[PDB]
RNA sequence: GGUGAAAUUCUUGGAUUUAUUGAAGACUAACUACUGCGAAAGCAUUUGCCAAGGACGUUUUCAUUAAUCAAGAACGAAAGUUAGGGGAUCGAAGAUGAUCAGAUACCGUCGUAGUCUUAACCAUAAACUAUGCCGACUAGGGAUCGGGUGGUGUUUUUUUAAUGACCCACUCGGCACCUUACGAGAAAUCAAAGUCUUUGGGUUCUGGGGGGAGUAUGGUCGCAAGGCUGAAACUUAAAGGAAUU
């Protein structure tokens, strides 16, 4: 009744990524991200770049013929941030409100069980 | 001439009533009186000659053969071993870890000796006096004592000559050079102290 | 940041969706509402074909679609394709995982967590590892606000579930175990086998991830489809 | 009588061949010359022949090992890993 | 454990130690249980088991060596084969 | 002079605890020394639930919730204004 | 207390006031002394003689029936061990720790807990030598400690 | 001015003077 | 790829990423607590082997064998050393890019020793509860760990026999909290820092103004870096601790 895809949102610092994907996961559709929509290099993580990137992905999603996708918003993960980027929910709302049905929201960010060590030294980053 | 010891093991000739003498380099834990098993159906015990095509992952096997009917090609030194890091069922081959630290594939029908060769850690005590080095090198070949090419006459060595003790030209020698000037480092990728990892 | 590229290429247009075809996904009869969906794959050419790249493929779909009921929301099958049957492909149960969001809600402070694992082979030569979750309960009339176990009863229960999970797996093939973990009949019997040793609540299995598989045995696949 | 307090075995080398050098030599030789026991009889009389050769006088069953130790740590872990590998294989 | 039972039969009951004593006691068949160490040669265990089967006497192995057995029997020397002919206050014949 | 009865942070009868890393400045802070704040905010932003609902498969009923723990150093804690210097009378409040 | 620790856990016993107890015991003094010497010939140490006698028969402390404590009569009938019961208990424990040391050589705690038992068996031997129980020229030998346990 | 800097200067002084003594004795 | 903003650097050989794995090394996250063991350092996957330790209970034994420790012995964070294994992240040195009048620092990228392990040394710290150990007494309240006792207590099957989880009441050993001050303290505060001028339960160690200086020298352990003991000359009338505007 309705074809299904994958959204695979990667929201992190300095960039946010939305990757339309097939259920297998190997197929790649609309690999645009929230970095090409702003010529300032500081607004990439802002909602403004996230909304514009989602519109471009939605237009590409309409061209191929995908009516719905499954979303799993993820962060950098590992031992870097472990928190979603500021542009995550902004991109999620923008792409969902362009005629694409969303379902089964999930968090797929990679979390370690205290693996390796984090950069910064014992006193950490001291700005 | 060989730091590792060789075990003299007798086999029974299956085609004619004679007893043969085979020389096998001794591994760890091999003792006189122990029954050794050689073949494709023997169990996984130290010293056996099981082929690489019927062994599990990660087995410590020495005396690895490059090709069938070679009778000893890899891991013939004291304290060395070859690790198994995968077999291919189809077009049967085996990726192995030779002591040098490189990747190579060989036929699964290559026989190997399970275990590590005796005499491990042989080079762990200095030679101290010149007598030990002389007695060690007198039974192998004639390459001792050696003379430095820098302190040599210019006619007898390219590195020699001059009122001082210096090489003069570049010590590194290209692989494209012909025999006659291959003195020093031949096709050296880089020189100096090996500060860092082996990048294996 | 389109105005930042300097060295675009070091060596010195038509999209590939026109060469893609809609392939419907099929699921075994263990789940009544198979109806997984469709995917994308390149055109079957002589160089690589489609069945070659489609033979190894894993698709994750939640049980709310395969089983239909809303109570199966927190479970998802990572279905793996293993055959092509003329624009329809057959799948087998390979990966099992429990929803990542519900883990963080499942784990709570002021209580002790359990952890058990095994390595057990089925009747049809499918070795598997089972991980089970379990949390202590704040029983009625209890006033102590920590619900902590002695941790020596822990050694008993993890032994119990390890022995029980091994026994339940013994005697059943891949078809039988797929029809029992969805109804969660096992979790009912963990409470039955652990009621008299420690009250317990929230019996769930995180992953039933598959490791090794037997020979192809294509005829078994048609039995499930 | 404790004739030499620290040089140990390396008293034949006199005052030559360094200090740290003579110390590694000392450690290697007191591993080398120690009296060992047969794993088949238990009598502490196993001696050393040539390199990698451990020959006893009572059990009369020479077992090849390391040049300075009957079975080095690497030999021990190798034996353990083949033990466990074959145990898994025949399990 | 096993060691305390052997100690008890040593102090209470009669005991025979070594090769000649145990083969003799097997020959007259006055023994009841024999103890053989694992470190001994296999031919030792095989012939001891054959003699025990001929004399229908039970056989018990121990997962240890010769010096271990000497320590276990409570004696400062070493023993390889231990045979008992009368328990007395112990009950090793009942169990094991 | 001494400021708190529990001197650093409730390190009593233990002697040592495994240090952890901060999530902002990556400072090596002890487990009990680092303040942990729950992050139970929903996967969707504030409000706007009906906007996804109109384009939601199934009759919604998803309501996913993200949970995370934040490890903060003392310097980052004051900078983030989550914990602020309290009066001497206030300081004995948990 | 807690000689080799820092605890203060109290677990002791409290005897009844009546030195002639419990006024219902009916077996004769000749009968009870038979039971102790019967258990003594089995080889049980006086510590185990007390618990079995107390928890099975109608006698809790043999002092109130017999003329002395259960150890004292053991001297009279000549069934006493060659060493005090205490010294045997730790020396068999000491050799057990030493047997542990021989196999694995990395447990620093086993070496440290080994120090505790040495701090005991010379102190008890010194008191025993002072009160003239052990021979006046008796010393403890690590190698001969295995021979002590018999 | 901090304590480890006092200690580092003093240790440097001991090393230089130890070199001086070794050169003399 | 980054920062408040930049730059170095990698990208038609496809950087970044998606999907499948393989190899390597490190750690045991969420549960994880004014919560547990160990003398301390320290100890935060599964299972097996070995032994040891605290607490509980005893109408079991010994009998004062008991408290402290000169000299003397064992363990001892991280860093460092020797010989190997190992060598993925991070990363004293260094190479670098910014910023600054200057930056060989804070900010970014590589990167050696090191961070992991084996055998042997190094014997140090904000190694702090900045509070020595042993023994008795002293205002109260609740919660929490282990153990035990009793209450047809409530549950947990084949309601019921027992178990297991709890409830109630009590007790011992604990990590300890909350309110007060007869008491102490110069106060910050303390159920010990109280039972010290109404001065005495027993015992070990440390200091006599601040600098010089934990330095000189002499011994002593150590392959060395370094550790232990440890001054004097000379100089100053102020340094130091607690609260207040």
């Amino acid at each position: 009744s309705q074809v299904f895809g994958v959204a695979r949102i990667y929201a992190s610092f300095n960039d946010t990524f939305v990757h339309v994907t097939d259920l297998s996961g190997k197929e790649t559709i609309a690999r645009v991200t929230g970095g090409m929509k702003v010529k300032a290099d500081r607004d990439e993580s802002s909602p403004y770049a996230a909304m514009l990137a989602a519109q471009d992905v939605a237009a590409k999603c309409k061209e191929v013929g995908i009516t719905a996708v499954h979303v799993k918003i993820r962060a950098t993960g590992g031992t870097r941030t472990k928190t979603p980027g500021p542009g995550g929910q902004a991109a999620l709302r923008a792409l969902a409100r362009s005629g694409l049905r969303i379902g089964r929201i999930e968090d797929v960010t990679p979390v370690p069980s205290d693996s390796t060590r984090k950069k910064g030294g014992r006193r950490g980053r001291r700005l | 001439g060989r730091g590792a010891p060789l075990a003299k093991v007798v086999f029974r000739d299956p085609y004619k009533y004679r007893l043969r003498e085979e020389i096998f380099i001794a591994n760890e834990g091999v003792h006189t009186g122990q029954f050794i098993y050689a073949g494709k159906k023997a169990s996984l015990n130290v010293g056996n000659v099981l082929p690489l095509g019927s062994v599990p992952e990660g087995t410590i096997v020495s005396n690895v053969e490059e090709k069938p009917g070679d009778r000893g090609a890899l891991a013939r030194a004291s304290g060395n071993y070859v690790i198994i890091i995968g077999h291919n069922p189809d077009e049967n081959k085996t990726r192995v870890r030779l002591p040098s630290g490189a990747k190579k594939v060989i036929s699964s029908d290559a026989r190997g000796v399970i275990g590590v060769i005796a005499g491990g850690g042989r080079v762990d005590k200095p030679l101290l006096k010149a007598g030990r080095a002389f007695h060690k090198y007198r039974l192998k070949r004639n390459s001792w004592p050696k003379t430095r090419g820098v302190a040599m006459n210019p006619v007898d060595h390219p590195h020699g000559g001059g009122n001082h003790q210096h090489i003069g030209k570049a010590s590194t020698i290209s692989r494209g050079a012909v025999s006659g000037q291959k003195a020093g480092l031949i096709a050296a990728r880089r020189t100096g102290l090996l500060r860092g990892s082996q990048k294996t | 940041a389109v105005g930042k590229n300097k060295r675009l290429s070091k060596g010195k247009v038509v999209d590939p969706f026109t060469r893609k075809e809609w392939f419907d996904i099929k699921a075994p009869s263990t789940f009544e509402n198979r109806n997984v969906g469709k995917t994308l794959v390149n055109k079957s050419t002589g160089l690589k074909s489609a069945s070659d790249a489609l033979k190894g493929r894993v698709v994750e779909v939640c049980l709310a679609d395969l089983q239909g009921s809303e109570d199966h929301s927190f479970r998802k099958i990572k279905l793996r394709v293993d055959e092509v049957q003329g624009k329809n492909l057959l799948t087998n149960f390979h990966g099992m995982d429990f929803t990542t969001d519900k883990l963080r809600s499942m784990v709570r402070k002021w209580q002790t967590l359990i952890e058990a694992n095994v390595t057990v082979k089925t009747s049809d030569d499918y070795v598997l590892r089972i991980f089970a979750i379990a949390f202590t309960r704040k029983q009625a009339n209890q006033v102590k606000r920590h619900s902590y176990a002695q941790s020596s009863h822990i050694r008993a229960i993890r032994k119990v579930i390890s022995e029980i999970l091994t026994k339940e797996v013994q005697g059943s093939t891949l078809a039988q175990l797929t029809s029992k973990l969805i109804p969660e009949v096992i979790n009912k019997e963990i409470e039955n086998a652990t009621k008299d040793i420690f009250p317990l609540q929230n019996i769930h299995v995180r992953k039933v991830k598959l490791l090794k598989q037997p020979k192809f045995d294509v005829g078994a696949l048609m039995a499930l489809h | 009588a404790k004739r030499t307090k620290k040089v140990g075995i390396t008293g034949k080398y006199g005052v030559r061949y360094g200090s740290s050098l003579r110390r590694q030599v000392k450690k290697l030789e007191i591993q080398q010359h120690a009296r060992y026991d047969c794993s088949f009889c238990g009598k502490k009389t196993v001696k050393r022949g040539a390199a990698g050769i451990w020959t006893c006088s009572c059990c009369k069953k020479t077992v090849a090992g390391g040049a300075y130790t009957v079975s080095t740590a690497a030999a021990a872990t190798v034996r353990s890993t083949i033990r466990r590998l074959r145990e898994m294989v025949e399990a | 454990s096993i060691n305390q039972k052997l100690a008890l039969v040593i102090k209470s009951g009669k005991y025979t130690l070594g090769y000649k004593s145990t083969v003799k006691s097997l020959r007259q068949g006055k023994s009841k249980l024999i103890i053989i160490a694992a470190n001994t040669p296999v031919l030792r265990k095989s012939e001891l088991e054959y003699y025990a089967m001929l004399s229908k006497t039970k056989v018990y192995y121990f997962q240890g060596g010769n010096n271990e057995l000497g320590t276990a029997v409570g004696k400062l020397f070493r023993v390889g084969v231990v045979s008992i002919l009368e328990a007395g206050d112990s009950d090793i014949l009942t169990t094991l | 002079p001494k400021k708190r009865a529990s001197n650093g942070r409730n390190k009593k009868g233990r002697g040592h605890v495994k240090p952890v890393r901060c999530v902002n400045c990556s400072k090596s802070i002890p487990k009990d020394k680092a303040i942990k704040r729950m992050a139970i905010r929903n996967i969707v932003e504030a409000a706007a639930v009906r906007d996804l609902s109109e384009a939601s498969v199934y009759p919604e009923y998803a309501l996913p919730k993200t949970y995370n723990k934040l490890h903060y150093c003392v310097s980052c804690a004051i900078h983030a204004r989550i914990v602020r210097v309290r009066s001497r009378e206030d300081r004995k409040n948990r | 207390g807690r000689m080799h620790s820092a605890g203060k856990g109290i677990s002791s016993s409290a005897i009844p006031y009546s030195r002639n107890a419990p006024a219902w015991f009916k077996l004769s003094s000749e009968s009870v002394i038979e039971q102790i010497v019967k258990y003594a010939r089995k080889g049980l140490t006086p510590s185990q003689i007390g618990v079995l006698l107390r928890d099975a028969h109608g006698v809790t402390q043999a002092r109130v029936i017999t003329g002395n404590k259960i150890m004292r009569i053991l001297k009279s009938n000549g069934l006493a061990p060659e060493i005090p019961e205490d010294l045997y208990y730790l020396i068999k424990k000491a050799v057990s720790v030493r047997k542990h040391l021989e196999r694995n050589r990395k447990d620093k705690d086993a070496k440290f807990r080994l120090i505790l038992i040495e701090s005991r068996i010379h102190r008890l031997a010194r008191y025993y030598r002072t009160v003239a129980v052990l021979p006046p020229n008796w010393k403890y030998e690590s190698a001969t400690a295995s021979a002590l346990v018999n | 001015m901090r304590a480890k800097w006092r200690k580092k200067r003093t240790r440097r002084l001991k090393r230089k003077r130890r070199k001086v003594r070794a050169r003399s004795k």
